[PDB]
RNA sequence: GAAAUUGUUGAAAGGGAAGGGCAUUUGAUCAGACA
RNA sequence: GGAAUACUGCCAGCUGGGACUGAGGACUGCGACGUAAGUCAAGGAUGCUGGCAUAAUGGUUAUAUGCCGCCCGUCUUGAAACACGGACCAAGGAGUCUAACGUCUAUGCGAGUGUUUGGGUGUAAAACCCAUACGCGUAAUGAAAGUGAACGUAGGUUGGGGCCUCGCAAGAGGUGCACAAUCGACCGAUCCUGAUGUCUUCGGAUGGAUUUGAGUAAGAGCAUAGCUGUUGGGACCCGAAAG
RNA sequence: AAAUAUGUAAGAAGUCCUUGUUACUUAAUUGAACGUGGACAUUUGAAUGAAGAGCUUUUAGUGGGCCAUUUUUGGUAAGC
């Protein structure tokens, strides 16, 4: 009876094959992200040169945090918070932006904060509080084999793949993003920056689209 | 807090064991839960659950209903399985061979079957002959034949049989039951 | 037994499961079948259409017996022959020696025709028959012999 | 039995994501960008400072 | 019986431990603790005593000396967290110290060897102390917080 | 839309597939560059309160 | 030979009620575990 | 002209102080470092040293001190209420039994089922045994006289678990119980039609109809027992003015 | 003539081809209704979610309600 190491052979080797694919893949994304960033930077600069104005594409992806408790909430916003999977205070999820979701966001502005997450905060959300749903059962990511067993079907066979799918809002954003459990955040550590949460961001309050300022919040809450 | 969206702490609603207190029944269940866990045969899962069933949900299968099934196209050599009792039926005159496996055979069912050179088999003899239940024909009896369900859904125009003790004219057959006595149902 | 009874389970709670408001009083509905045509009508119509009023004819001093007349269908019929004796007749569907069946002797009044007897002669002695039963009986080479 | 934060715990950092090794190795977190100098049209400036 | 027997008993077999992963790695001291440096003892029998630091011993402790003839403190172990490292400093290059380790202080009055060792280490130190005026006097007086001293502000 | 779907389904397929015929919601806008040529930005301010009546 | 209620003895607290909760000081008292 | 700085953002850059926790109990996984041997912070704390071995730590109890704490029971939209009962304590003190039932469940037997009115018998109110009946069920529908359940593989259609066949598999086809939906056929009532015939007024074949039944369409019951529910009973306990 | 509310629809129970059944219906093998045979699969026909969905029986308590924002009637008004 071999197997002792003689099927540990196949396994150890094949695991190495896989990290290899993950290495080349993660080095790829890094390139991808850099040149994406730089191109827009040079877009903005080229246009100024030409006497013109470069208007960025609109954001395709937002990140929504529920900011309001569980009591006295009218029924329409209530169903939407559920459909967006926000059923408890400070939990959060990603939302791909289209008119058909935009209007959901509209309907819940009083109870959530949201904005456009950067790579850094999507990366750190997943690395630290990223759990898959697996026969339900909320399972921590912690190892890449968990991801590939469940999302490998869509390509996507590592944690940084997962991230790449989210941030680019790839072709399988539905499956990728449903896979992530709603992120369970703490209260911001700095605090909220406001005396009263339940006004819009714009009125010195806390809710609504605060655009890129979402990252400072989330980080302080993560 | 959690805006819940379904009852918490909710039992699945399916028997999990039988409610019966019978050793032998409990042993057959030992058999088939093992069989269900360790083979991917659907047959074993079905049978498991049927043993849990209460008496109502196990109507008797008759030997004539058995005969009918064996008349199915490509089915005469199948070994039929009844997870319940099998009753006799003088209404058929010519009964085939086969092998029936069941929880119980009445005196006369066993007779009818055996006299045609058939074979009555317990569910565990069944298990050893057909661990993946190969070549088997599971029959259930008529649940909604029961006298009780005559009265389920009673209400105007539903056409469904009074809960009544004595019957005859003069027992619930006047006002509301005919056009000429107030109205009809 | 009291042991398993819910009133053991209610000891210590004030209202015994019967409510603080509505209480358990003597006879709120009225007694028995009261209210039939008044406050209990929704339940009577529905669940008991037909209750009030009359239908057909009264019959003074009706002696059930007069109408004693159990039915047996061809369905069975052969069951009135003991099974050992029975197999013998099935094989030799035959005039000259067909089984006699005294259905009256078995305690039936009428023979009805539910379904398919084998194609074998029977001699059937009965008080009544449905047109059909006699037809089917005859199509097996048998007869009905009317008794009393 | 005990969740370990890749963000602090180099071990499991490097377990998930093998790029981390070279990312660090090559610094990359502090990449110097190509110093180009395009200059904005007077148009752009003029109207920035307009009233 | 008074009580029915249980139907199942625990095993009395004691498991082994899981294979713990906890390497004992060397304790690097705060940069302020270089040998020759004068320490203020914060606690213990010689609390408040100002003392010279000689060697980091294998049990993480610090080897210090009064010098005994200055202030009465012998070669002794002292715990690095109960010590204020001052900034004044004697050269300790003529002091042997190779000899002294954990076993040297194994419990197992005063063995002549100890008494002799103290003299050999101290005459070296004493030679050095005398090089800077008042250092010996400094070494004899105990440290003491005065009204309105603020340790979080004072330089040592 | 059904008839239409059937078309570009067979229509495409015959070429060598690659279809996409589910409907999709209003997407957000892509980037774009707006020129200034013949179109320098006009600057407006808010206006004082006034009655006309 | 219970309790309500009472006498004595001992101990304790008590600036317009008393009793109660979380917590510790103090006093009195006590189990276990060690070899 | 050429820099610096601020601001905002990023680093899988380094690093100090402080707090809480240490669940698990051989090994097994994913890794990291090494040319390697081997090592490790990689699927949950170990190493080193001291003090006590006792009321020391810990429990209990009285007291004190910080902050907190209104009277329970009840009906009520709302009680601490300037609403009612209750000075105190023992002992007693309230959904029962029975007739007949609905649903559900367990058990026996099953087109049947039910020994216990009775008889036999006995270690004598028990346990054991039993013939004839009877009850419920196996037929329905009409006010009734009365009539009385197969066109057909006991039907067609659609969904169906399971099983069968092919395939490495994904899948495809075959059969399809229960159950569900739908269109038909069968028995009775009602209405129409009215053959062959006749004690010329009896007979009622056959074929039909937005009509109708608690029906048929390869039976599911009967009995014992239990919780819950129903009605009659003093009817959960205590209470009239009266007759 | 709004805003908020509100009906239906977004496919396999779908679409297209051939041409059977009748006593209905057409001047008419015309239609209508139900079908046999054939052709096309998961980007099969928008989003988001789904600790699954469907179904059956039986039974408790309840059947004095009160309050807040907004709409709003009576009333001078009201803790009406
Ligand atoms: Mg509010
Ligand atoms: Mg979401
Ligand atoms: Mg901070
Ligand atoms: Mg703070
Ligand atoms: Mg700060
Ligand atoms: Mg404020
Ligand atoms: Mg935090
Ligand atoms: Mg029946
Ligand atoms: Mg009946
Ligand atoms: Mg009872
Ligand atoms: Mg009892
Ligand atoms: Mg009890
Ligand atoms: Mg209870
Ligand atoms: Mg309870
Ligand atoms: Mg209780
Ligand atoms: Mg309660
Ligand atoms: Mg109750
Ligand atoms: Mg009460
Ligand atoms: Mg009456
Ligand atoms: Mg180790
Ligand atoms: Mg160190
Ligand atoms: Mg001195
Ligand atoms: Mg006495
Ligand atoms: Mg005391
Ligand atoms: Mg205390
Ligand atoms: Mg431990
Ligand atoms: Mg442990
Ligand atoms: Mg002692
Ligand atoms: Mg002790
Ligand atoms: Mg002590
Ligand atoms: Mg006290
Ligand atoms: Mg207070
Ligand atoms: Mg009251
Ligand atoms: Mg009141
Ligand atoms: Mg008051
Ligand atoms: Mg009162
Ligand atoms: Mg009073
Ligand atoms: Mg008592
Ligand atoms: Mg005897
Ligand atoms: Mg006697
Ligand atoms: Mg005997
Ligand atoms: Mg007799
Ligand atoms: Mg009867
Ligand atoms: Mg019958
Ligand atoms: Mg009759
Ligand atoms: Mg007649
Ligand atoms: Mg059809
Ligand atoms: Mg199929
Ligand atoms: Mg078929
Ligand atoms: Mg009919
Ligand atoms: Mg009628
Ligand atoms: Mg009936
Ligand atoms: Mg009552
Ligand atoms: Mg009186
Ligand atoms: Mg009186
Ligand atoms: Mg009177
Ligand atoms: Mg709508
Ligand atoms: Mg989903
Ligand atoms: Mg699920
Ligand atoms: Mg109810
Ligand atoms: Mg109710
Ligand atoms: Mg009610
Ligand atoms: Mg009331």
């Amino acid at each position: 009876a071999e197997q002792v190491a003689a099927e540990r052979a196949a396994r150890k080797a094949a695991n190495k094959e896989k990290r290899a694919i993950i290495l080349e893949r993660n080095a790829a994304y890094q390139k991808e992200y850099e040149t994406a960033e730089r191109n827009i930077i040079q877009a903005k600069r080229d246009a100024k040169a030409a006497g013109s104005y470069y208007v960025e594409a609109q954001h395709k992806l937002v990140f929504v945090v529920r900011i309001k408790g569980i009591n006295k909430i009218p029924p329409k916003p209530r169903k939407v918070l559920q459909l967006l999977r926000l059923t408890r205070i400070n939990s959060g999820t990603f939302v791909k932006v289209t008119k058909a979701t935009l209007e959901l966001l509209k309907l819940i502005e009083p109870y959530v904060a949201y904005g456009y997450p950067s790579y850094s905060t999507i990366r750190q959300l997943v690395y630290k509080r990223g759990f898959g749903k697996i026969n339900k059962q909320r399972v921590p990511l912690s190892d890449n084999a968990i991801i590939e067993a469940n999302l490998g079907k869509y390509g996507i066979l590592s944690i940084d793949d997962l991230i790449h799918e989210i941030i680019t809002v790839g072709p399988h954003f539905k499956q990728a993003n449903n896979f992530l459990w709603p992120f369970k955040l703490s209260n911001p550590s700095g605090g909220w920056g406001v005396p009263r949460k339940f006004k819009h961001f714009i009125q010195g309050g806390s809710f609504g689209n605060r655009e890129e300022f979402i990252n400072k919040l989330v980080k302080s809450m993560n | 807090g959690i805006d819940h969206t379904s009852k918490q702490h909710k039992r699945s609603g399916h028997r999990t064991a039988p409610k019966s207190d019978n050793v032998y029944l409990k042993l057959l269940v030992k058999l088939y839960t093992f069989l269900a866990r360790r083979t991917d045969a659907p047959f074993n899962k079905v049978v498991l659950k049927a043993l849990f069933l209460s008496k109502i949900n196990r109507p008797p299968v008759s030997v004539s209903r058995i005969a009918r099934a064996l008349k199915q196209e490509g089915a005469a050599n199948k070994t039929v399985v009844v997870v319940g009792t099998v009753t006799d039926d003088a209404r058929i005159f010519e009964f085939p061979k086969t092998t029936v496996a069941a929880l119980r055979f009445t005196a006369g069912a066993r007779a009818k079957i055996v006299k045609a050179g058939g074979e009555c088999i317990t569910l565990d003899q069944l298990a050893v002959r057909a661990p993946k239940g190969q070549n088997t024909l599971i029959l259930r009896g008529p649940r909604n034949s029961r006298e009780a369900v005559r009265h389920f859904g009673m209400g105007p125009h539903k056409g469904k049989a009074p809960r009544i003790l004595s019957t005859g004219r003069k027992f619930e057959r006047a006002r509301g039951r005919r056009r000429s006595k107030g109205f009809k149902v | 037994p009291s042991r398993f009874t819910k009133t053991r389970k209610h000891r210590g709670h004030v209202s015994a499961g019967k409510g603080r408001i509505g209480k358990h009083r003597k006879h709120p509905g009225g007694r028995g079948m009261a209210g039939g045509q008044h406050h209990h009508r929704i339940n009577m119509d529905k669940y008991h259409p037909g209750y009030f009023g009359k239908v057909g004819m009264r019959y003074f001093h009706k002696q059930q017996a007069h109408f004693w007349k159990p039915v047996l269908n061809l369905d069975k019929l052969w069951t009135l022959i003991p099974e050992d004796k029975r197999d013998q007749y099935l094989k030799s569907a035959s005039k000259e020696t067909a089984p006699v069946i005294d259905t009256l002797a078995a305690g039936y009044g009428k023979i009805l025709g539910k379904g398919r007897i084998p194609n074998v002669p029977v001699i059937v002695k009965a008080r009544f028959v449905s047109k059909l039963a006699e037809e089917k009986i005859r199509a097996a080479g048998g007869v009905v012999e009317l008794i009393a | 039995v005990l969740k370990k934060n890749p963000l602090k715990n180099k071990q499991v950092l490097l377990r998930l994501n093998p790029y981390a090794k070279v990312f660090a190795a090559e610094k990359l977190g502090s990449k110097k960008a190509e110093k180009t100098g395009t200059k904005p049209a007077a148009v752009f400036t003029e109207t920035l400072k307009h009233d | 019986s008074a009580q029915k027997a249980p139907k199942w008993y625990p095993s009395e077999d004691v498991a082994a431990l899981k294979k713990t992963r906890k390497a004992a790695r060397p304790q690097k001291l705060r940069a302020s603790l270089v040998p020759g440096t004068v320490l203020i003892l914060l606690a213990g029998r010689f609390r408040g005593k100002r003392v010279v630091y000689l060697k980091h011993l294998e049990d993480n402790t610090l080897l210090i000396s009064g010098p005994f003839k200055v202030n009465g403190v012998p070669l002794r172990r002292v715990n690095a967290r109960y010590v204020i490292a001052t900034s004044t400093k004697v050269s300790v290059e003529g002091v042997n110290v190779e000899k002294f380790n954990v076993e040297y202080f194994a419990k197992e009055e005063i063995k002549a060897e100890r008494v002799e060792d103290q003299k050999v280490v101290d005459k070296a130190l004493i030679a050095e102390i005398k090089k800077t005026p008042l250092l010996k006097q400094y070494l004899s007086a105990s440290f003491s917080l005065k009204n309105g001293d603020k340790p979080h502000m004072l330089k040592f | 839309r059904v008839k239409a779907n059937a078309a570009k389904r067979a229509e495409a397929k015959a070429q060598g597939v690659a279809v996409q015929l589910k409907r999709q919601p209003a997407q957000p806008r892509e980037s774009r560059i707006v020129s200034t040529e013949g179109n320098v930005p006009q600057t407006l301010a808010p206006v004082p309160y006034e009655t006309f009546i």
